[PDB]
RNA sequence: UAGCGCCGGCCAACUCCGUGCCAGCAGCCGCGGUAAUACGGAGGGCGCGAGCGUUACCCGGAUUCACUGGGCGUAAAGGGCGUGUAGGCGGCCUGGGGCGUCCCAUGUGAAAGACCACGGCUCAACCGUGGGGGAGCGUGGGAUACGCUCAGGCUAGACG
RNA sequence: CCUGGUCCACCCGUGACGCUGAGGCGCGAAAGCGUGGGGAGCAAACCGGAUUAGAUACCCGGGUAGUCCACGCCCUAAACGAUGCGCGCUAGGUCUCUGGGUCUCCUGGGGGCCGAAGCUAACGCGUUAAGCGCGCCGCCUGGGGAGUACGGCCGCAAGG
């Protein structure tokens, strides 16, 4: 099993005669703090089901981060629409320096030491997607020598 | 046409984004020196001086990864990234001490130096600097 | 100056026993042992989940309220370890420890740090000979911390060394009981000391 | 098993209604028609069947996809002959990606099987019979070959990856290998094991299906001589 | 000797009464029209501590002048269109020079301060001793790939 | 009749002569202005009739500038593809206009539609890029105040 954290829980509305009627969403990451994270987005008529629905997707889309002594191997800059995330490798006693969104994403991934920065649209849902697709594009010296 | 190198790097970048076997660039002794490094460092299979309709070109043999399982079968790239640094607009040189480390080692930076075209590594071994032509990973 | 007030309300807020008195901390008259819930009109209500910021402040006051230390001295000691080489977390703990008022207490010269202060400030302590009445002295490896001879015949320090006859004291400290003198061997690895504190989170409190 | 008189059955079709990814498997355009290098068909049969043969001896199921009226009946014979599932009529959305749910609709079928095999009451209203019977008659129409499928197939085999893009789509999302006879209107890069051939002429569908059915049964315990086909 | 700010969201800390779009609060969104955790008091609580808050100003957050590091179809943003001056920029091959560029050796880059170690005031603030540099410019020597200049060719750009 | 741009085929001539372009200079729909013509139709202003609470409008009958010509001014626009120019690279289907061929079709150059990859906040763009790149230019930096004021240059004035 994994450690699980709810990063976002929001309410949205739609309109029809008689007035507004709501729907809830939850951005949820899940991970072992040992090289495995997954991000899931769940929407439902009530908070709990959405949180649970989210968790199922989180496990449905996962990714394997090549941790090297608790930091990422190389620079990664990634855009997701108008959102940009910078992940920069950091030495031992550094700490995890990121906003509560990529913080929880990287944290549950076993990342213990990292310099980061959000640029552009800091919309919670998009910055999430950009942090993940960044990891999914992380490589190591092995991976490289094998390609080339 | 105002930049041969920038055209060259670009001719490739388009060719690799739709997985062509090769693509041809107009020939130059300077392009051979860059393709040479691009050959040795293994971003491409290699190249050869061919001729098109009476005109000298260089045919460059591209290299990719394996097919992938999933909705997107398209194999990973070998040249993920390639882009000019120094340009006719804004010349870029670096002394030895400020020579960059591309992508935490996993990539290269090509140079024009008074000792020839060298990588970030080579330049530091020989102890010389030069115009930072481009970066690749 | 220092905190100097009701101290059980402290543990009750932190959710954890901090050993801020000495004797009573062990008896069942200890406040956490009667009421493990935050002080005041609203302590028995069901809590609401604290935010990241909420969580970190709380972990900070934890480590901080242990030592009876001002935020300034805390901050400055911290912003030292931030600058100085290596891993921040250990060094902060280390430099925290090298305090005389702490050193006196870890040896069992005193029953609390609060008593370890009044011991230090009233000169009843000495470092490698010379009288020292400064709670803030950064004790260095090789230092021998002892009681003044001129006060060695005092009820409190004699009685308080009585417990120490063969009592354990952390690896980096040695103690000639009866003789009233102890020794600082080295500043701790995070392992040596088990303060009920996640120390990484304090860095992150300050990264904000 | 392989054979060479395939050119006595298909070599390909469809003019400039082509897909440019398929050019690597096309010999030339003559009859105002894209023509498949049949040599280039053998290569891929060799590799594709190896998969199918290696898949045979492992005792693993194969889903059979063909629903254009040119390949309608011919799949139904062949999938049964190898004892494996198919779809004849409509390819329901979520047959794979929503299996537990779609197949929850076979439990209604198996349950109708029993109920109409007497008695479990016939004192149920006349009109309910009318209703239940037709529902069985309705359900039967689509699920006769899918009911065998009781778990996600270890492969699927397709007539038109262009016409059945949906099927191909689900399989991909379920990491399932994709096998297909497919002509020049189709997308090559989309199929794992490709049989570059005409996918409309009944001739071509007979050759490639049956011989693949035979390769399946050969390595799955036994052999047999010829199978039903209209001239 | 213990004081001061805060407890609607940001943002750490909540209840009762009094008030009734009044009195008042306010950095922003916003609070107050008879059950206000947002106003006034109290209890309780949170944060610092011989201090705590406020006003003003500087950098940060502001990749919101974007060299690092932004943009212009519809959000702010292509000149109404040409023609052309200065300027910026420029194809393939070979040699001379070595201007830009890279390297080496040397001079200068004061002291205090910054940093690393140590040591002196019981510590610290403060202060002492030593250590490590840098750009940048002067000089000498070297390098010649790219950009420069000069010279000699070519025909893929351009013109006829 | 006088005159410009532009495409094609031959691959004959020159040998990088190229690209862009702050200022400058020219061109620049309508309306508008000056002097002189011209004035059939139309028609701001204006008159009358209807409608209407009112009708300084929409509808109907009249009607002057002007609309036309020459010369000289004005220089604005939803002057639009709301998309600066040039070059190179990155699937195809189809419709059309116009050269040339070995006239199924192949090749150039323009005009539309749908679409690969990719781009995009989305809408949509997509070899006529809004894609991947280089060069140079113009332009944007919250709404209003305001295209206003002041200064300056231009114009007969309007006004730019
Ligand atoms: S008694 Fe329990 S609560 Fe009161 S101080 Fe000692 S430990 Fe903390
Ligand atoms: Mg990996
Ligand atoms: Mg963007
Ligand atoms: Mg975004
Ligand atoms: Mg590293
Ligand atoms: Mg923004
Ligand atoms: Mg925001
Ligand atoms: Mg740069
Ligand atoms: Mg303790
Ligand atoms: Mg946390
Ligand atoms: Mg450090
Ligand atoms: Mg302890
Ligand atoms: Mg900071
Ligand atoms: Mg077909
Ligand atoms: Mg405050
Ligand atoms: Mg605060
Ligand atoms: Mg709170
Ligand atoms: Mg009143
Ligand atoms: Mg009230
Ligand atoms: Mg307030
Ligand atoms: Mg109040
Ligand atoms: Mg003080
Ligand atoms: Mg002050
Ligand atoms: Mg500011
Ligand atoms: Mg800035
Ligand atoms: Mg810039
Ligand atoms: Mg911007
Ligand atoms: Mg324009
Ligand atoms: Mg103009
Ligand atoms: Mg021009
Ligand atoms: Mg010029
Ligand atoms: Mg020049
Ligand atoms: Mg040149
Ligand atoms: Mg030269
Ligand atoms: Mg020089
Ligand atoms: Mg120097
Ligand atoms: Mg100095
Ligand atoms: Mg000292
Ligand atoms: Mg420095
Ligand atoms: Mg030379
Ligand atoms: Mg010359
Ligand atoms: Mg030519
Ligand atoms: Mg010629
Ligand atoms: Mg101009
Ligand atoms: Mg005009
Ligand atoms: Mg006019
Ligand atoms: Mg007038
Ligand atoms: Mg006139
Ligand atoms: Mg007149
Ligand atoms: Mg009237
Ligand atoms: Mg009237
Ligand atoms: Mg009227
Ligand atoms: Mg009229
Ligand atoms: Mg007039
Ligand atoms: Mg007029
Ligand atoms: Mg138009
Ligand atoms: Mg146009
Ligand atoms: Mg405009
Ligand atoms: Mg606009
Ligand atoms: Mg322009
Ligand atoms: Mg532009
Ligand atoms: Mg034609
Ligand atoms: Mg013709
Ligand atoms: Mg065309
Ligand atoms: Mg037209
Ligand atoms: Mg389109
Ligand atoms: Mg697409
Ligand atoms: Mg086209
Ligand atoms: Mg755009
Ligand atoms: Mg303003
Ligand atoms: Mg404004
Ligand atoms: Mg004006
Ligand atoms: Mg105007
Ligand atoms: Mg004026």
């Amino acid at each position: 099993d994994f450690e699980e954290k709810m990063i976002l829980i929001r309410r949205t509305a739609r309109m029809q005669a008689g007035g507004r009627r709501f729907r809830f969403g939850a951005l949820v990451v899940v991970g072992d703090r040992q090289g495995r994270v997954g991000l899931g987005f769940g929407k439902a008529p009530e908070v709990p089901l959405a949180v649970q629905k989210a968790g199922y997707y989180a496990r449905r889309n996962m990714v394997e981060v090549p941790l090297q002594n608790g930091t990422i191997p190389h620079e990664i800059e990634v855009e997701f629409g108008a959102s940009k995330i910078v992940l920069k490798p950091a030495a031992p006693g550094t700490g995890v320096i990121a906003g509560a969104v990529p913080r929880a994403i990287l944290e549950l991934a076993g990342v213990t030491d990292i310099l980061t920065k959000e640029l552009g649209s800091r919309n919670p849902i998009n910055i999430a997607y950009a942090t993940m697709e960044a990891l999914r594009q992380l490589r190591t010296k092995a991976d490289v020598e094998r390609l080339r | 046409l105002t930049d041969p190198i920038a055209d060259m790097l670009t001719r490739i970048r388009n060719a690799t984004r739709v997985y062509k076997e090769s693509t041809d660039v107009p020939a130059s002794r300077f392009k051979e020196e860059i393709l040479r490094i691009l050959a040795r460092e293994g971003f491409i299979k290699g190249y050869e001086r061919v001729d098109v309709d009476g005109k000298p070109y260089l045919r460059v043999y591209l290299k990719y990864g394996p097919r992938r399982q999933g909705p997107d079968p398209r194999p990973e790239q070998v040249i993920h990234h390639i882009r000019r640094i120094s340009k006719p607009g804004r010349r870029v040189y670096v002394g030895v001490k400020e020579i960059p480390r591309v992508r935490r080692g996993l990539g290269i930076a090509i140079l024009s130096t008074s000792k020839g075209v060298l990588t970030d590594r080579e330049a530091r071994k020989l102890g010389v600097g030069g115009e930072l032509i481009c970066e690749v990973w | 100056g220092r905190y100097i007030g009701p101290v059980c309300r402290l543990c009750r807020r932190e959710g954890v026993k901090l050993y801020l008195k000495g004797e009573r901390c062990y008896s069942p008259k200890c406040a956490m042992e009667r009421r493990p819930y935050p002080p005041g009109q609203h302590g028995q209500k069901r809590a609401r989940r604290p935010s990241d910021y909420a969580v970190r402040l709380r972990e900070k006051q934890k480590l901080r309220r242990i030592y009876g230390i001002s935020e300034r001295q805390f901050r400055n000691l911290f912003e030292e370890a931030s600058k100085k080489k290596g891993v921040t977390g250990s060094v902060f703990l280390g430099l925290l420890e090298s305090r005389l008022d702490n050193v006196v207490y870890r040896l069992g010269f005193a029953v609390s740090r609060r008593q370890a202060r009044q011991l230090v400030r009233h000169g009843h302590i000495t470092v490698n000979g010379r009288r020292v009445d400064l709670p803030s002295y950064r004790v260095r490896p090789g230092d021998e911390i002892a009681v003044a001879e001129k006060s060695r015949n005092l009820e409190l320090i004699r009685q308080n060394l009585e417990a120490m006859k063969g009592r354990k004291v952390g690896p980096w400290l040695s103690l000639d009981v009866e003789g009233m003198k102890g020794k600082f061997l080295r500043l701790p690895d995070r392992e040596d000391l088990a303060l009920p504190v996640n120390e990484q989170l304090v860095i992150e409190f300050y990264s904000r | 098993v392989k054979e060479l008189l395939e050119a006595g059955v298909h070599f390909g079709h469809e003019r400039k209604r082509w897909n440019p990814k398929f050019a690597r498997y096309i010999y030339a355009e003559r009859n105002g028609i894209h023509i498949i290098d049949l040599q280039k068909t053998m290569e891929e049969l060799e590799r594709t069947f190896r998969f199918i043969e290696d898949l045979a001896m492992r005792g693993g199921t194969i889903l059979f996809v063909g629903t254009k009226k040119q390949a309608q009946d011919i799949v139904r014979m062949e999938a049964e002959r190898a004892g494996m599932p198919y779809v004849n009529q409509r390819w329901l959305g979520g047959m794979l990606t929503n299996f537990k749910t779609i197949s929850q609709r076979v439990h209604r079928l198996e349950e109708l099987e029993a109920l109409f095999a007497s008695p479990e009451i016939e004192e149920r209203p006349k009109k309910e019979q009318v209703r239940l019977k037709h529902e069985l008659e309705r359900l039967q129409k689509y699920l006769s070959g899918f009911r065998l499928l009781k778990r996600l197939p270890d492969a699927i085999f397709v007539v038109d990856p262009t016409k059945e893009a949906i099927a191909v789509r689900e399989a991909r999302k379920l990491f399932i290998p994709v096998i297909a006879l497919a002509d020049t209107d189709s997308d090559p890069d989309l199929v794992d094991y490709i049989i570059p051939g005409n996918d409309d002429a009944i001739r071509s569908i007979q050759l490639i299906l049956s011989r693949a059915v035979d390769l399946i049964i050969q390595a799955r315990g036994g052999v047999v001589e010829p199978s039903p086909s209209y001239a």
